[PDB]
C-alpha cells in the first residue's frame, strides 16, 4: 500500500451544560427494519459506523424513506435534537461571491470529491452522541446499535468541518499554482485557468495526484456538468455571466403573496436588468401579511409591471471584472425615492446593475437620498471588487459645493464628475445667513387647545400687516407650521420671518423638500417661489416685541 | 512567561462581531503581517470549531508609511472581566495634563512578549477576509497578549513597572502614563532636551527587547497650551433687531447653566414689531443688565464635578470653514471641558475626515485629563460615518460613538 496522510479531526463539544439525545425510536415495519439492517451493514463494511455496545444511553430516531417511483428504501437519521445540542461553529459560506467580481476564465473543470466526504473521521470524543438504533424484528431482541466515526449529513457541524478540512488540504496546492482558481460548492471542486487547454488539463491531473495524498480519489469519467453553470441563481458562463430566466406571471388577480414573489424577481433581476422598478408595488404590501389576501393593483402599479415586462423581454448579461482597469459607477434618479445604478469599465459593458430605495422617514431630499445611495455603492464595491468606483452623477459640482459647505452634518463623496443626464439633482431653496435689508418681517405663531384641538395660527408685521386664521383638529405643532405657512403665502418675495417654534426649525433647518406631511410640504413649495428668505429664532414667552403681541393673538 | 488566568464576566459568551469590508491594500498589507506574526509565534491558526470574531482592519500612524494593523476589540473589552487583582486600578496622574511636553509612544509591540492564557485565546479569533468572498476568509488567534486589548497593559503592567524604574529613578519629576497600546511621556522640559530623554526612554525598551516597527515614532502633545471657550457675548456700539434677539436667545440658553443670567431688560428694547435690520439704542437698564451678564459668564459654572463611574460624552459641532466647536460633559449643562478646532489637516474638502481627526484628538484629550474615552455623539449620518471613518483612523484605540440626526439649536450658541 502507499501511505496516504490522515485528515486531522476537528475537536466538538456540545454547547454548555447540555447532554447528548436521548430520543426514543420509534416501531418500525418489519419492512423498514430489514432495508436499514442492509443498508447499515455495507456502511459499516465501508467504515463510516461502528457497532456500540449497551453502555452508551445517548439515541437518535432512525427512519426509512421509500426513494420515489423505486423500490429501494433510504435510510434518514434524523438529528434534530443533537444539532440543538452541537456548539456554533464558523460557516465560510456566509458570504457568497457575485459574478460580477469573478474574472474571465477559458477553461473551468469540475471533480466530483463526494467520496472524499467520508475521509473526514468525526472527533472520537463525539461520535458516542451520534449513537441510533435499528429496532429488532418484533422487539423479540435487542435493537442493533450504532455510532458514526465519520461526519454525518443533516449534523450541524458537517458542512464547517468538511469545507475547512477540504480548504486545508487544498491551500498549498492553490498557493503554488498561482495560476488557477479553485472554489468548492457542495460535492464539487471548480477549478478555473487561463491556461490553454493542455497546460490547464495537466494542472487538474496534478490537483487529483495532490488529493491522492490524503487517500481522496476523483472519477476519471469527468464530469457532466460544463458551462453554462446554473449556481445560486445565475448562470455563468466563461466570458460573461447573469440571472438565471426571469419569468413575471400573467395573473387576472394578485394576492399578497403573489406580489411578494414578484417583487422578490425583480429584485434578483435588478442586479443586471437596468432600471428595474419595485416601489409602486412594494407599496401594495404595506402593513398587511395575511398571504391569501387579494389586493387591486393601482394604476401606478400596472404601468411598473408593464414597464417591468418591458425591460426583461430579452436576455442581458453582465461581463466579468478585469482588475487592470477603473470600475465606473453611474447612478440614475428614478422617482418617488428611486435611484438606479450601472457598474461598467468599458462604455456600454455593465458588470452589474442595481438600485436604492429611499429610507422611511418624515422629511428628506434628492442630495441626501443620492449621498446615501453613494454610501451603498461603495460598500458593495469594497466587498465584491475591494475598491470604490468612480462616480458619474446627475448633480452639478457648483450645487454639491453649495450644498456640503451649508449643511450642518459632515457629509463626503468620494472621486466623481457630472453627468449631464436629466432629470437633475438640485437645490430647490436656500435661506439667507443674515437678516434682508427692505424686506417685511413677519412675527409668526400658532396655538391650540390639547382637549378641544382647536387653535389658531397668524402673523403681525412692521408694516402692520396681520392675519389670525382659526384651526380645528389640530396641534401646537400644526399650528406653527401654519404659521409659517401664511407668512409665506402673503408676502413678497423676500422676506424676514421670525418664529419661536424649535420644532420648525429643526425641520427646515434639515432643510427637506419632499415630506409625508403636507403642510411641509406647502411651505417648501412657498420655499421655492422666493427669492430670499431668512428664518430668524426666538424663545418663547420673554416679552420679545413682535413675538410677544403673535403670541397673544393666536393662544387667545 | 506564566499565563495569568482570564475570564469573561460572568454569563456573558465571547464577541460574535461581523467583519466589515475591507479594501484590496488593506487585505494585501493584513495577509503580509499575519504571515509573519504567525511565523513569530504571536498568532496561530484555528479550526471551525471556534465561531467567534473580532473585527479587523488596518491603518497608517501619523507620519509613517508602515501599515499597522488594527483589531477592533471595543466588544471583547465590554465582555472581559475586569482586572483589579492586584490593583483596584492605576490611579490617573492629574499632573500629567500640566505638563508643558507630552509624548505619545507606541509600546504596544511589547506586549507580544507574554504568553497569552491558553484558555482565552480563542476569544480572540478574527478574519482576514478575500475579496468577493473568492477564497475562505483566514482564521487566526493570539498566541500572546493583544494590541487593543484592555487586559494586555493589565497584566503586562507589573512587567512594565520594572522596565521603567532605572529611568524614573533618574528622572522623578517625569509623568508617565500608559493608556492601552500608549505611553504618554510629561515633561517641563525644553523641546530639545525632552527629545532626548523620550529617545533614552525607547532604549530602555529596546535593551530590554533585546524590533518593535512603530516605537521610534512619537505624537508631541503640549497640554498646558490647550484652550478652552468660555460663553462671550458681542461688543457693539450699534445693535440691530436681529442682534438683540441672537442676544436673547444666546442669554436664555446660558440660563440653564448659569443662575442668575437675566433678559428682561434687553426684551424690552424690541417692544413693538420692529424690522429686522432696525437699529436699537441700549437703554442704560439694559447696558446695565448686559453688564452683569457678561460678569456671571466671567465665572466657573457651579457643582461641576469629574465621578470615574460616569460615562464621559463628547459633542461636536461643524462650524463651517474648517471649524469645529466640541464639549465634554457627564451631565446636561455641566461641561468638563470645551473646545474648538480648525485645522483640518489635510482636509480642506473633506468634512468627514475633519470629523474623524476632531474625534481622534478629542480621545486623546479625555485620555490625559481622565483615563478614558468619551461617547462621542456625532454629527453626521451612520452609514456615511460608518463607510469612511476607517481610511483616515490613526490611533491604536477606538471610542464609542452614536449620530446626531436632528440639527441642534446651539449650534448657533458655540459659533
Ligand atoms: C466562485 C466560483 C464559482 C464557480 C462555479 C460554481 C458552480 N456551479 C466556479 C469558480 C471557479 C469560482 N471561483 C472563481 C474565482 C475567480 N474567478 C472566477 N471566474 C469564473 C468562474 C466560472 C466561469 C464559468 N463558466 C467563468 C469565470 N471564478
Ligand atoms: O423514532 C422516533 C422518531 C421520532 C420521534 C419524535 F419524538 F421526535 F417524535 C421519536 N422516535
Ligand atoms: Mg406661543
Amino acid at each position: 500500500m502507499v501511505p496516504i496522510s490522515p485528515i486531522e479531526t476537528v475537536p466538538v463539544k456540545l454547547k454548555p451544560g447540555m447532554d447528548g439525545p436521548k430520543v426514543k425510536q420509534w416501531p418500525l415495519t418489519e419492512e423498514k427494519i430489514k432495508a436499514l439492517v442492509e443498508i447499515c451493514t455495507e456502511m459499516e463494511k465501508e467504515g463510516k459506523i461502528s457497532k456500540i455496545g449497551p453502555e452508551n444511553p445517548y439515541n437518535t430516531p432512525v427512519f426509512a424513506i421509500k426513494k420515489k417511483d423505486s423500490t429501494k428504501w433510504r435510510k434518514l437519521v434524523d438529528f434534530r435534537e443533537l444539532n440543538k445540542r452541537t456548539q456554533d461553529f464558523w460557516e465560510v459560506q456566509l458570504g457568497i461571491p457575485h459574478p460580477a467580481g469573478l474574472k474571465k476564465k477559458k477553461s473551468v473543470t469540475v471533480l466530483d470529491v463526494g467520496d472524499a466526504y467520508f475521509s473526514v473521521p468525526l472527533d472520537e470524543d463525539f461520535r458516542k452522541y451520534t449513537a441510533f438504533t435499528i429496532p429488532s424484528i418484533n422487539n423479540e431482541t435487542p435493537g442493533i446499535r450504532y455510532q458514526y466515526n465519520v461526519l454525518p449529513q443533516g449534523w450541524k457541524g458537517s458542512p464547517a468541518i468538511f469545507q475547512s478540512s477540504m480548504t486545508k488540504i487544498l491551500e498549498p496546492f492553490a498557493a503554488q499554482n498561482p495560476d488557477i482558481v479553485i472554489y468548492q460548492y457542495m460535492d464539487d471542486l471548480y477549478v478555473g485557468s487561463d491556461l490553454e487547454i493542455g497546460q490547464h488539463r495537466t494542472k487538474i491531473e496534478e490537483l487529483r495526484q495532490h488529493l491522492l495524498r490524503w487517500g481522496l480519489t476523483t472519477p476519471d469519467k469527468k464530469h457532466q456538468k460544463e458551462p453554462p453553470f446554473l449556481w445560486m441563481g445565475y448562470e455563468l458562463h466563461p466570458d460573461k455571466w447573469t440571472v438565471q430566466p426571469i419569468v413575471l406571471p400573467e395573473k387576472d388577480s394578485w394576492t399578497v403573496n403573489d406580489i411578494q414573489k414578484l417583487v422578490g424577481k425583480l429584485n434578483w433581476a435588478s442586479q443586471i436588468y437596468p432600471g428595474i422598478k419595485v416601489r409602486q408595488l412594494s407599496k401594495l404590501l404595506r402593513g398587511t401579511k395575511a398571504l391569501t389576501e387579494v389586493i387591486p393593483l393601482t394604476e401606478e402599479a400596472e404601468l411598473e409591471l408593464a414597464e417591468n415586462r418591458e425591460i426583461l423581454k430579452e436576455p442581458v448579461h453582465g461581463v466579468y471584472y478585469d482588475p487592470s482597469k477603473d470600475l465606473i459607477a453611474e447612478i440614475q434618479k428614478q422617482g418617488q425615492g428611486q435611484w438606479t445604478y450601472q457598474i461598467y469599465q468599458e462604455p456600454f459593458k455593465n458588470l452589474k446593475t442595481g438600485k436604492y430605495a429611499r429610507m422611511r422617514g418624515a422629511h428628506t431630499n434628492d442630495v441626501k437620498q443620492l449621498t446615501e445611495a453613494v454610501q451603498k455603492i461603495t460598500t458593495e464595491s469594497i466587498v465584491i471588487w475591494g475598491k470604490t468606483p468612480k462616480f458619474k452623477l446627475p448633480i452639478q459640482k457648483e450645487t454639491w459645493e453649495t450644498w456640503w459647505t451649508e449643511y450642518w452634518q459632515a457629509t463626503w463623496i468620494p472621486e466623481w464628475e457630472f453627468v449631464n443626464t436629466p432629470p437633475l439633482v438640485k437645490l430647490w431653496y436656500q435661506l439667507e445667513k443674515e437678516p434682508i435689508v427692505g424686506a417685511e418681517t413677519f412675527y409668526v405663531d400658532g396655538a391650540a387647545n390639547r382637549e378641544t384641538k382647536l387653535g389658531k395660527a397668524g402673523y403681525v408685521t412692521n408694516k402692520g400687516r396681520q392675519k389670525v386664521v382659526p384651526l380645528t383638529n389640530t396641534t401646537n405643532q400644526k399650528t406653527e407650521l401654519q404659521a409659517i405657512y401664511l407668512a409665506l403665502q402673503d408676502s413678497g418675495l423676500e422676506v424676514n420671518i421670525v418664529t419661536d417654534s424649535q420644532y420648525a426649525l429643526g425641520i427646515i433647518q434639515a432643510q427637506p423638500d419632499k415630506s409625508e406631511s403636507e403642510l411641509v410640504n406647502q411651505i417648501i413649495e412657498q420655499l421655492i417661489k422666493k427669492e430670499k428668505v431668512y428664518l430668524a429664532w426666538v424663545p418663547a414667552h420673554k416679552g420679545i416685541g413682535g413675538n410677544e403681541q403673535v403670541d397673544k393673538l393666536v393662544s387667545a | 512567561i506564566e499565563t495569568v488566568p482570564v475570564k469573561l464576566k460572568p454569563g456573558m459568551d465571547g464577541p460574535k462581531v461581523k467583519q466589515w469590508p475591507l479594501t484590496e491594500e488593506k487585505i494585501k498589507a493584513l495577509v503580509e503581517i499575519c504571515t509573519e506574526m504567525e511565523k513569530e509565534g504571536k498568532i496561530s491558526k484555528i479550526g471551525p470549531e471556534n465561531p467567534y470574531n473580532t473585527p479587523v482592519f488596518a491603518i497608517k500612524k501619523k507620519d509613517s508609511t508602515k501599515w499597522r494593523k488594527l483589531v477592533d476589540f471595543r466588544e471583547l473589552n465590554k465582555r472581559t472581566q475586569d482586572f483589579w487583582e492586584v490593583q483596584l486600578g492605576i490611579p490617573h496622574p492629574a499632573g500629567l495634563k500640566k505638563k508643558k511636553s507630552v509624548t505619545v509612544l507606541d509600546v504596544g509591540d511589547a506586549y507580544f512578549s507574554v504568553p497569552l492564557d491558553e484558555d482565552f485565546r480563542k476569544y480572540t479569533a478574527f478574519t482576514i477576509p478575500s475579496i468577493n468572498n473568492e477564497t475562505p476568509g483566514i482564521r487566526y488567534q493570539y498566541n500572546v497578549l493583544p494590541q487593543g486589548w484592555k487586559g494586555s497593559p493589565a497584566i503586562f503592567q507589573s512587567s512594565m513597572t520594572k522596565i521603567l524604574e532605572p529611568f524614573k529613578k533618574q528622572n522623578p519629576d517625569i509623568v508617565i502614563y500608559q493608556y492601552m497600546d500608549d505611553l504618554y511621556v510629561g515633561s517641563d522640559l525644553e523641546i530639545g532636551q525632552h527629545r532626548t530623554k523620550i529617545e533614552e526612554l525607547r532604549q530602555h525598551l529596546l535593551r530590554w527587547g533585546l524590533e518593535p516597527p512603530f516605537l521610534w515614532m512619537g505624537y508631541e502633545l503640549h497640554p498646558d497650551k490647550w484652550t478652552v471657550q468660555p460663553i462671550v457675548l458681542p461688543e457693539k456700539d450699534s445693535w440691530t433687531v436681529n442682534d438683540i434677539q441672537k442676544l436673547v436667545g444666546k442669554l436664555n440658553w446660558a440660563s440653564q447653566i448659569y443662575p442668575g443670567i437675566k433678559v428682561r431688560q434687553l426684551s424690552k428694547l424690541l417692544r413693538g414689531t420692529k424690522a429686522l435690520t432696525e437699529v436699537i439704542p441700549l437703554t442704560e437698564e439694559a447696558e446695565l443688565e448686559l453688564a452683569e451678564n457678561r460678569e456671571i459668564l466671567k465665572e466657573p459654572v457651579h457643582g461641576v464635578y469629574y465621578d470615574p463611574s460616569k460615562d464621559l460624552i463628547a459633542e461636536i459641532q461643524k462650524q463651517g470653514q474648517g471649524q469645529w466647536t466640541y464639549q465634554i460633559y457627564q451631565e446636561p449643562f455641566k461641561n468638563l471641558k470645551t473646545g474648538k478646532y480648525a485645522r483640518m489637516r489635510g482636509a480642506h474638502t473633506n468634512d468627514v475626515k475633519q470629523l474623524t481627526e476632531a474625534v481622534q484628538k478629542i480621545t486623546t484629550e479625555s485620555i490625559v485629563i481622565w483615563g478614558k474615552t468619551p461617547k462621542f455623539k456625532l454629527p453626521i449620518q451612520k452609514e456615511t460615518w460608518e463607510t469612511w471613518w476607517t481610511e483616515y483612523w490613526q490611533a491604536t484605540w477606538i471610542p464609542e460613538w452614536e449620530f446626531v440626526n436632528t440639527p441642534p439649536l446651539v449650534k448657533l450658541w458655540y459659533q
